[PDB]
């Protein structure tokens, strides 16, 4: 088979396609060809043309698309051009890459990217892994909002966790006059988490409007979707520090890997289709005037490419077009206008590199494990957390969360409550209470 | 300085030259004007030329026969798109051109069907009904309408009963009504296209689902071709005052073009949009602009009645009609001015033959 | 499901009941045979009663 | 529960103002300044809420 491998604007060398050549993909039975196209243009009728030259000219039935700019028209040309041509197309790196939602029906496009209910999971196992019960959140009038709200009430009503979820906000931000109106509701996230949900440019005018009336400083946390972040290097003088955000997996990620993935995603579909329902293992390619092609019955090859393990990867995608295990980090805007990865996320997991959180009243306890005083417990197996009368509780040597107890934490507590200052309760590690050994001390 | 348009015969570009000449005499501008093309990749090469040959700043799209609107406007959205070019329609209701996220810049000159549900509150309130249940089809545009409905319901604290959906293009539906049948609410609403509409009439009646109580309530499509064929008495449709004529739609468009543009002249750095699609690939940088002009333009008098953009760019304020099947025949029995609903002088008939409206609520006294 | 005969405090109150507002009954007993909980499926971790 | 200064010679902590005036919970705040200030720190007030 052959797959046409579309680079626009600048982009890496031919080394790359060596990688198409000395793979699996070779050895395997699909055989596949790759022919590299390389653009500077970038405009609809100059993507249609070189489109369909390629499909004519050549005998080709896979698509692989990289571009450079940030235009998302480019994702809608791709799908449109999927649909009419009833032949798969991926995007990767660039405005093909961008998800779009609500793609036409009988349109093989996919691409790289997450979901708002993906990114959405991922915030909410960020607050639970620090703790943070208590939050709000706070949307505007732009489509994907719905589906955000939907899929946090969702989480949080299907858990065992104790969440607050104290104010929801709609900051209809379309009627000028209403000005005031804005501010007049923002004046109720007493919750120290935020979650905001808009564009960019909504984004500055809603942060700007919030530290006019109060709402950023030391005791509150803002995190956003990528959507907000845009451009990791254009931060518009406005964003708050500490500002956390989750986004696609940029610098981990090169160019010529996604072009090998996509290449053998297509191979590994082309190979399935081939061994099971063996009668058309690849229909031809066609012209103008496709109507002819459903004799190609590319709907039984549709349920194929949402299958690719790739010696142990899961590249399945979804019925819509976003990958269901994607690759996410999490980045925060540094004190000198920068963003920082501070940790990724796997399947099902979460590798933050900060255990404390860093930022007067907050000071760090050390305690050590006694039968009456302090009992050492594990974390609840029904909710995964502790409960009433337990206090989380870190172990060094990565850590483990713990959630000590007993005589002394009570006694802790109450003196928190009483001079009010917060902490982070840790065990020890060498040294159980303190001896001078050799003029040093331990424990 | 000139604008395009992209109708479905000879005689409505004459119509839409004729128009555009007539308001210039209340600048130099000219028309111009693109048939349709069988194949969509034809219409988006074509639409790509004409925007090449001359600059255009907002460009109006219509319906030929065999419509097809899940790809009849799309090309010529997603081509003017690019540059953010505004982009007018004329016939379509699609509910998909709403959201900004995949159709930007684009301009609706009739309402979407999803406004419809609006149109199900009034005899909601002027009716004395509370519970009713949902047909709604499973596709973009049916979520859509059940979506406007039940934030509708929400207002008052009560939504609906229970919301069915069914797969499209589905040749048994007969689960769906059983389950429905014993739900104790009257009052059903069906959101479908033409042939789910006529698969859901057939089936349904067929199990006493017609007669005594049992109000139907549906939209435009539902009563039309094969379902109207197979819809029983009683149907409450509504039907669009102006949504067929096009050349009242082509006065408007142009009016509202033409009062955008004298706007937009007096505002400097108007950046004069790109002379071709063929190397340029910068933002226009004022697409927004004059979209934002294009819209919250309150036109003085149309043909059509007063012209209002939504917040979504789609038609504010419309009128229907509200029809009544009855022995095979159509009649209308109201119009909804936009706000509210008032009903004319003619008698309204239900589908048990009554001269007075169902509760459209049967209480069940055998306890589970 | 076995068509058994039942009786007692519950069954007298609810035939009073009947009596007084007007409206017929079907009783019938509980599957699992557990007055109800909170509790966690395996998959898809679907919270729910029983 | 607490005590506040308000130093409104030197303007360039004005984003301060707002951040240490969201912090009485109390009722009852007992302000004492001068006409022009009171109705500055009122403004400010109400827009912090
Ligand atoms: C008049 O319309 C024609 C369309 O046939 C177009 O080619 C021409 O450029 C228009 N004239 C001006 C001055 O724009
Ligand atoms: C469409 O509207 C025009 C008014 O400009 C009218 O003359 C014409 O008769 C209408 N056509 C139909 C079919 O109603
Ligand atoms: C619609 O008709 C009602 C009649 O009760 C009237 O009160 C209302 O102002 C009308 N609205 C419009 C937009 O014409
Ligand atoms: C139940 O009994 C009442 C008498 O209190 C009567 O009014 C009602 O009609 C009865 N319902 C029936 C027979 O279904």
């Amino acid at each position: 088979i052959g797959i046409a491998v579309i680079l626009v604007g600048t982009s890496d060398e031919v080394a790359i396609k060596d990688a198409h050549e000395k793979d699996d993909f070779h050895h395997l039975s699909v055989v596949p060809r790759v022919e590299l196209v390389a653009m500077n243009e970038t405009d609809p009728k100059s993507i249609i043309t070189r489109i369909c030259d390629l499909m004519s000219d050549r005998k080709i039935q896979g698509v692989v698309f990289a571009d450079d700019t940030d235009q998302e028209a480019i994702a809608q040309i791709l799908d449109f051009i999927s649909a009419q041509t009833l032949t798969p197309i991926l995007g990767i790196h660039g405005g093909s890459s961008m998800i779009m939602a609500d793609k036409d029906e009988s349109s093989m496009f996919f691409q790289f990217g997450p979901s708002i209910e993906q990114q959405a999971s991922v915030m909410l196992n960020i607050m639970e892994e620090y703790d943070w019960y208590i939050f709000s959140i706070v949307t505007t009038y732009f489509p994907g909002y719905q589906d955000f709200v939907n899929k946090i009430r969702s989480t949080i009503e299907n858990s065992f966790v104790g969440w607050e979820l104290e104010e929801v906000l709609l900051l209809d931000m379309s009627l000028d006059d209403g000005d005031s109106k804005i501010q007049n509701q923002l004046k109720k996230l007493q919750s120290p988490i935020i979650l905001l949900y808009c564009t960019k440019e909504e984004a500055t005018y809603i942060f700007e409007v919030a530290n006019s009336v109060g709402l950023t400083g030391y005791g509150y946390t803002w995190i956003v979707p990528s959507l907000v972040a845009g451009d990791t290097d254009t931060v518009p003088a406005e964003f708050p520090t500490g500002l956390i955000s989750v986004s696609y997996d940029e610098w981990d990620y090169g160019l010529p890997a996604r072009v090998r993935d996509g290449i053998a995603i297509i191979t590994t579909a082309a190979s399935d289709m081939l061994s099971e329902h063996s009668f058309i293992p690849e229909p031809k390619s066609s012209c103008y005037n496709t109507h002819e092609k459903r004799i190609y019955q590319s709907n039984m090859l549709n349920r194929y490419l949402i299958n690719v393990t790739f010696e142990g990867r899961n590249l399945s995608f979804s019925e819509d077009g976003y990958q269901m295990h994607p690759k996410l980090v999490i980045i925060l805007l540094n004190k000198e206008r920068k963003w920082e990865r501070v940790g990724k996320w796997k399947d099902k997991s979460l590798q933050m590199k900060y255990y404390v959180w860093p930022r007067d009243d907050h000071l760090s306890i050390v305690t050590l494990e006694e039968a009456p005083f302090v009992i050492v417990e594990s974390v609840d197996p029904l909710s995964g957390t502790c409960m009433r009368n337990t206090v989380p509780c870190q172990k060094r040597i990565g850590y483990i969360k713990k959630c000590c107890k007993g005589f002394c934490i009570d006694i802790l507590k109450k003196i928190s409550k009483s001079v009010k200052f917060t902490y982070d309760l840790y065990l020890v590690t060498n040294g159980k209470h303190g001896k001078k050994i050799n003029g040093t001390w331990n424990g | 300085v000139n604008i395009g348009a992209v109708l479905s015969t000879r005689k409505h570009e004459q119509m839409f030259r004729e128009a555009v000449n007539q308001a210039n005499k209340r600048i130099q501008l000219n028309a111009t004007s693109v048939t349709h093309k069988p194949n969509a990749i034809q219409m988006a090469l074509s639409v790509c030329e004409d925007l090449i040959s001359s600059q255009v700043y907002a460009i109006l799209v219509s319906h030929p026969p065999t419509p097809n609107d899940h790809f009849t406007p799309t090309p010529v959205s997603y081509t003017a798109g690019f540059y953010r070019i505004p982009v007018l329609g004329l016939t379509t209701r699609m509910s998909i051109y709403s959201d900004k996220s995949i159709h930007l810049s684009f301009l609706r000159t009739v309402p979407p069907y999803s406004h419809q549900s609006s149109v199900w509150f009034e005899m909601m309130r002027v009716y004395s009904w509370n519970h009713i249940i949902l047909l709604v089809s499973d596709d973009h545009e049916g979520r859509a309408a059940q979506k406007r409905l039940e934030t509708l319901l929400e207002e008052r604290e009560s939504k609906a009963e229970k919301v069915l959906q069914f797969d499209p293009g589905t040749k048994n539906v007969t689960a769906l009504l059983m389950e429905a049948k014993e739900l104790e609410a009257r009052v059903i609403i069906l959101s479908a296209s033409e042939d789910d509409a006529a698969t859901v009439y057939r089936a349904a009646a067929m199990l006493n689902m017609t007669g005594s109580g049992y109000v139907w309530l549906v939209g435009e499509r539902e009563i039309s071709g094969n379902a109207l064929r197979y819809a029983p008495d009683g149907i409450l449709g509504l039907q669009l005052i102006n949504g067929k004529n096009e050349s009242a739609h082509i006065s408007d468009a142009v009016g509202v073009v033409a009062q955008a543009v004298h706007e937009l002249l007096e505002k400097e750095n108007i950046t004069d949009p790109p002379r071709g699609c063929v190397g340029n690939t910068n933002i226009w940088k004022t697409g927004p602009l004059f979209k934002r002009v294009l819209m919250s333009s309150k036109y003085a008098d149309g043909v059509t009645g007063r012209v209002e953009f939504n917040e979504d760019g789609d038609r504010k304020f419309a009128n229907y009609s509200i029809m009544n099947l009855q022995n095979r025949k159509l009649v209308q029995v109201g119009i909804y001015n936009g706000t509210h609903v008032i009903p004319n002088d003619r008698k309204i008939i239900w589908p048990g033959g009554e001269t007075e409206k169902p509760r459209g609520y049967q209480m069940s006294t055998r306890l589970k | 499901t076995v068509p058994q005969c039942c009786y007692g405090f519950c069954i007298d109150l609810l035939i009073k009941l009947a009596r007084t507002m007007n409206f017929t009954y079907e009783v019938h007993l509980v599957a699992d045979g557990k007055f109800g909980t909170q509790e966690r499926v395996n998959n898809s971790n679907k919270k729910e009663w029983n």
